[PDB]
Parts: C-alpha cells; sequence; structure tokens
C-alpha cells in the first residue's frame, strides 16, 4: 500500500450538516494515529475502549470517518450516553462505541458575516435515532392533528433549522467541524493483536 | 400534556448552606430539562439547560443531574444574591413547553415575633362611606401569620384583605399588612376594635386593641 | 443583544392587545422566540413560539383560538396579540429567545409588558394617614393609598430623607375594581413630635402626587 489519505476528511475544504453526517469508509492502510493525538490543531480527542497511542499497535476492518459541524455547545454531546438535540434527532454513537472524537474549532473556516445558513441540523423527531443513523428527510412535521400537506404553518415546520455562524457569535455557539472515527477490530487470539 | 412538580415548595437554609431543589415529571423527558432563576420584579434566568448543562456566565455553585423524570437542582453554596424563586421547563414534545409551580429559596433566619400596631379609619376617609382600620405585623418569620378580626368579641368573615412583603434584603424579615373594610354607619355601631395575632415566634396569642372613644 | 417591548397597555374586558418585542444585536436566525406570562399572583406560564421565518407557530392549549404571533419581517419585532381579554389575563408579558430549539434556553429575556385588563378607567388615588402615647418604645406610621388604577403607586417619605424601616405593601385588587395598599414605617417613639413625617404618594398614570401629613393626635 501507500500513505493513508486522512488529509482527505479533515483538510477537506466544504463538511456535511449534522443530520446529513457524511461517512468515509476508508480501507487502505493504518496511519500514524500517534501522529493526530499530539497536533494543537485538534481540541477535543476523546478515545473510547481504546487508548490514542495502540491505535497504530492495533488491528480493525473497516474504519468509517464520519464529518460533520455542529456547535461547541453541541461537542459534548458526540459521545456515548448522551442525549439532546444532535445526540437523539442527528448523530447517534453507541452505549458500546469502539473508537474516537476528533473536533476542532471552525469558525475561522465556516463563519461568514451576516450569518453562514448552510450547515443545518434536524430540529424534532418522533422518537430518537438509532446508533449510527441517518435521517435526512425533508418532509413536513405535522405537530397537531390536522395534516400538512407539505405545507409550513401552524403545527406544520420545517424539520431542519440553518446554523446561524457568525464570527462575532459566542464561542458556545461556534461552529465546530468533528471527525468521529468508528473501526472494527479483528477477533484474532491475544497474540497477534492483543 | 406533562405536569412539572418541585419540592419543596419553599426551602430556607442560611448562606452557606448546600440546596437541593426537586423537579418531578409526571412522564419520561429524557434530558430535555431546564432551570430558571428569577429575581424579584425581575425577568427570569436561565441557570441549567438539558438537566445538567451550566449556562454561559452562571456561577459554578448551580449544578443539575437527573434524567427521564426526577431531576434535582443544586446550589453547593448559598448567596444572598440567590433568594428568588426557581422554576424548572420540560420541552420533550418539542412544540410545547411547561414550568414548575416554582420554589421560593428563603435565607434561612431564626424565628421572630412579629411587632403588632393597629390603626383606627381616619378622619378624611371616614368623610366618604368607607373606613379602614389596619393592623400591622412587622419584620417576623417564617411567613406563616394567622390574623383574626374581632368586633365585641365577634370574628370577622370575608370582610379582611391582606398583602404581604418580599423578603427583606437586610435582615430577611417580612411585613404583613391586614385591611378590614366596613361602611361608615357600621363602624360606629361597635365600640372596640382588637386585632389578635398568632405566629410560631409567639409563645401566647398577642391581641392589640382601641376603643371607638379614646383618641 | 437586547430584547426591547412595547409600553404597558390596559384594555377593556372583551378587547386585544398586541405587545411587540424589539430585538437586536444577534443573528435572530437559528433562534426560536417564545412569550410567557407571569399574573401576579401566580408562577410562569408558557403561551407559545413562534419561529424566525414564515410563522410556523404552536400555542398552548389554553391559548388556543385566542393568541395570534407574527413578525414585522423587517424590525425582527414579534408581536404576540391575545384576543377576548378577561380579568386573569392581566399579567407581565416577556418575550424570550431559544437557540437551537427543543433543549435551547431561554438565555435573553425581554423587560416584561404590564397589561391590566378591567372594567375601570384611570383614577386618582386617596390618601389616609395611620398613626397610632404608644404602648411601647417604637411608634408605628403609615399612609393608605387606596382606590386608584391602573398600577402603580410609588410612596416616599420626607422626600426620601426617611429609608430604614419603610414597608410598602404591594398592591391590593378590590371588589370595586381598584388596587389599594399601605405604606408604613417604625420610628422611635420619642421621635413622635420632634421630627415632621410626609408620606409622598406619586401616581404617575392620573398624573396624581399627595403628600399626607403621617403624624399621631391625642385627642
Ligand atoms: C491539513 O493541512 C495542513 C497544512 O495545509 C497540515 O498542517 C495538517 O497536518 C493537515 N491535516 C491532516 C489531517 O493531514
Amino acid at each position: 500500500t501507500n500513505l493513508c489519505p486522512f488529509g482527505e476528511v479533515f483538510n477537506a475544504t466544504r463538511f456535511a450538516s449534522v443530520y446529513a453526517w457524511n461517512r468515509k469508509r476508508i480501507s487502505n492502510c493504518v496511519a500514524d494515529y500517534s501522529v493526530l493525538y499530539n497536533s494543537a490543531s485538534f481540541s477535543t480527542f476523546k478515545c473510547y475502549g481504546v487508548s490514542p497511542t495502540k491505535l497504530n499497535d492495533l488491528c480493525f476492518t473497516n474504519v468509517y470517518a464520519d464529518s460533520f459541524v455542529i456547535r461547541g455547545d453541541e461537542v459534548r454531546q458526540i459521545a456515548p450516553g448522551q442525549t439532546g438535540k444532535i445526540a437523539d434527532y442527528n448523530y447517534k454513537l453507541p452505549d458500546d462505541f469502539t473508537g474516537c472524537v476528533i473536533a476542532w474549532n471552525s469558525n475561522n473556516l465556516d463563519s461568514k458575516v451576516g450569518g453562514n445558513y448552510n450547515y443545518r441540523y434536524r430540529l424534532f423527531r418522533k422518537s430518537n435515532l438509532k446508533p449510527f443513523e441517518r435521517d435526512i428527510s425533508t418532509e413536513i412535521y405535522q405537530a397537531g392533528s390536522k395534516p400538512c400537506n407539505g405545507v409550513e404553518g401552524f403545527n406544520c415546520y420545517f424539520p431542519l433549522q440553518s446554523y446561524g455562524f457568525q464570527p462575532t457569535n459566542g464561542v458556545g455557539y461556534q461552529p465546530y467541524r468533528v471527525v468521529v472515527l468508528s473501526f472494527e477490530l479483528l477477533h484474532a487470539p491475544a497474540t497477534v493483536c492483543g | 400534556e406533562i405536569g412539572m412538580t418541585q419540592s419543596p415548595a419553599t426551602l430556607s437554609l442560611s448562606p452557606g448552606e448546600r440546596g437541593t431543589l426537586s423537579c418531578r415529571a409526571s412522564q419520561s423527558v429524557s434530558s430535555y430539562l431546564a432551570w430558571y432563576q428569577q429575581k424579584p420584579g425581575q425577568a427570569p434566568r436561565l441557570l441549567i439547560y438539558n438537566a445538567s448543562n451550566r449556562a454561559t456566565g452562571i456561577p459554578a455553585r448551580f449544578s443539575g443531574s437527573g434524567s427521564g423524570t426526577d431531576f434535582t437542582l443544586t446550589i453547593s453554596s448559598l448567596e444572598p444574591e440567590d433568594f428568588a424563586v426557581y422554576y424548572c421547563q420540560q420541552h420533550y414534545n418539542w412544540p410545547r413547553y411547561s414550568f414548575g409551580q416554582g420554589t421560593k429559596v428563603d435565607i434561612k433566619r431564626t424565628v421572630a415575633a412579629p411587632s403588632v400596631f393597629i390603626f383606627p379609619p381616619s378622619d378624611e376617609q371616614l368623610k366618604s362611606g368607607t373606613a379602614s382600620v389596619v393592623c400591622l405585623l412587622n419584620n417576623f418569620y417564617p411567613r406563616e401569620a394567622k390574623v383574626q378580626w374581632k368586633v365585641d368579641n365577634a370574628l370577622q368573615s370575608g370582610n379582611s384583605q391582606e398583602s404581604v412583603t418580599e423578603q427583606d434584603s437586610k435582615d430577611s424579615t417580612y411585613s404583613l399588612s391586614s385591611t378590614l373594610t366596613l361602611s361608615k354607619a357600621d363602624y360606629e355601631k361597635h365600640k372596640v376594635y382588637a386585632c389578635e395575632v398568632t405566629h410560631q415566634g409567639l409563645s401566647s396569642p398577642v391581641t392589640k386593641s382601641f376603643n371607638r372613644g379614646e383618641c | 443583544v437586547q430584547l426591547v417591548q412595547s409600553g404597558p397597555e390596559v384594555k377593556k374586558p372583551g378587547a386585544s392587545v398586541k405587545v411587540s418585542c424589539k430585538a437586536s444585536g444577534d443573528t435572530f436566525i437559528n433562534s426560536f422566540f417564545h412569550w410567557v406570562r407571569q399574573a401576579p399572583g401566580q408562577g410562569l406560564e408558557w403561551m407559545g413560539i413562534i419561529n424566525p421565518s414564515g410563522v410556523s407557530t404552536t400555542y398552548a392549549q389554553k391559548f388556543q383560538g385566542r393568541v395570534t404571533m407574527t413578525r414585522d419581517t423587517s424590525t425582527t419585532t414579534f408581536y404576540m396579540e391575545l384576543s377576548s381579554l378577561r380579568s386573569a389575563d392581566t399579567a407581565v408579558y416577556y418575550c424570550a429567545r431559544e437557540n437551537g430549539g427543543n433543549s435551547g434556553d431561554f438565555d435573553y429575556w425581554g423587560q416584561g409588558a404590564l397589561v391590566t385588563v378591567s372594567s375601570a378607567s384611570t383614577k386618582g388615588p386617596s390618601v389616609f394617614p395611620l398613626a397610632p402615647s404608644t404602648s411601647g418604645g417604637t411608634a408605628a406610621l403609615g399612609c393608605l393609598v387606596k382606590d386608584y388604577f391602573p398600577e402603580p403607586v410609588t410612596v416616599s417619605w420626607n422626600s426620601g430623607a426617611l429609608t430604614s424601616g419603610v414597608h410598602t405593601f404591594p398592591a391590593v385588587l378590590q371588589s370595586s375594581g381598584l388596587y389599594s395598599l399601605s405604606s408604613v414605617v417604625t420610628v422611635p417613639s420619642s421621635s413622635l413630635g420632634t421630627q415632621t413625617y410626609i408620606c409622598n404618594v406619586n401616581h404617575k398614570p392620573s398624573n396624581t402626587k399627595v403628600d399626607k401629613r403621617v403624624e399621631p393626635k391625642s385627642c
């Protein structure tokens, strides 16, 4: 093989909205995960079920690079067993998650003077999302007993709201680009990889 | 809809004490719960959102915990600035929101007996066909106090109105005024007008009185 | 970040009132707006929500068919129109921003707009003194501010020179439809006669300012 293209995900020019989170099924090699950990560019770098140093020391199959954009207060939601707007209705991590949560501030990138619609999120949902479920339905939500016929109005709301990304916003409301690395380790005797 | 219940109705603790406010939901609201502080005469102020997350600029002594149906607001060390009514609010079903009945947080002070004063109707007021006799209960604690109006040993009912002050900012005392309203011809159909007060700080009922003559 | 509401209003029973909420500072995109009222002898009561964009409102069950929430498609002014007003609708009505939704926050609130619903109209208050040789070393003096509409009335003593020991009670609504309260102050009994005591009643709604003389009078 050769090098592994983590630059395509982290250094992407544009990210997907959180409700329509992009998933990058990479499978070329293993890169030096110990290189990405000590990178000061990433402020949130939390791993689960495995230590960051031993990722290159371990062995897995498909490694999914989930990437999307949320706000600073919603960063702590990208974690197992959390709830809220994002964790329940946009991107859900399982209780037995095996991977890492990488996040960094993207106010210098995804914010525009006067707001930045673009990035959106699913407001509500009849039930909480399954783990790794992507809901991209743009159907008008029927909050009352009267049908909506796809019309916005009373008890008929558009299920997606746009983030209002301005540079003058507080850091808790600033855009944060998140990369969720999910990979399925092998099942060898505790000698080869264990 | 979802019903929210806060307990206790009133919590009275000294500065530095640990405060625990409960909020119980009629059904599971997941972590969809928010706490608020409203100081007197002010608009409410968010303290905790999503059950356990501290809002921006909120002092560290405020924290929240709980999920589903039972929620708890904890003030690790109460300060005088925390005298307020605290409301919880649900939002599990996005369109609608309901509030708890509120728990008024008082700065606990030792029980104190009220200083009682009685006031006959005035000269100028009697020129109008109405008479108002006021009984004052000044500086006391707790807020609970019973006021009974008697005219010639006959108890009155339905003809009086009470008014209670907010908790004083310096000595945490309350003040109460009860206004008995009767017609002018009725005020001269009787001689003695008394005001009997009973309170936790009193070992026996206290009564201040006056006769129609005297002055 | 600033939320500015309209001035207070008084309405007859059955009429309608429209409260404005002018907002500035932060992008109101991605920020919903609510309306919550607080009755004088009650807690917070949620009324409804309107989204930043085109209506898509939700009203509480108790206000279904009575409230209409709109926007000013320019000044980012959010309106709350309440029809068929009754005496119980007398309350302070707040507007509040909610980021995101669901959870969100009531981060910032308005100052509140008092709506007073009653059949009566603006009326000046009548003030009567309240005075006791008392029975103890402390004497009590007060002013009875009776029969005025609408709230509030402001009372000071000796043009503000007397502050400690002053207790002004909140107004009480009467069967006549008017408000009445009392403002008292505890002073040393031996000060009666030495210092002159005057209460300063000010009721701006009726352009009324009264300064009665609170001094005991043995007959
Ligand atoms: C992205 O590119 C910058 C330079 O353009 C580099 O410093 C950084 O390491 C890159 N990130 C990744 C994950 O390759």
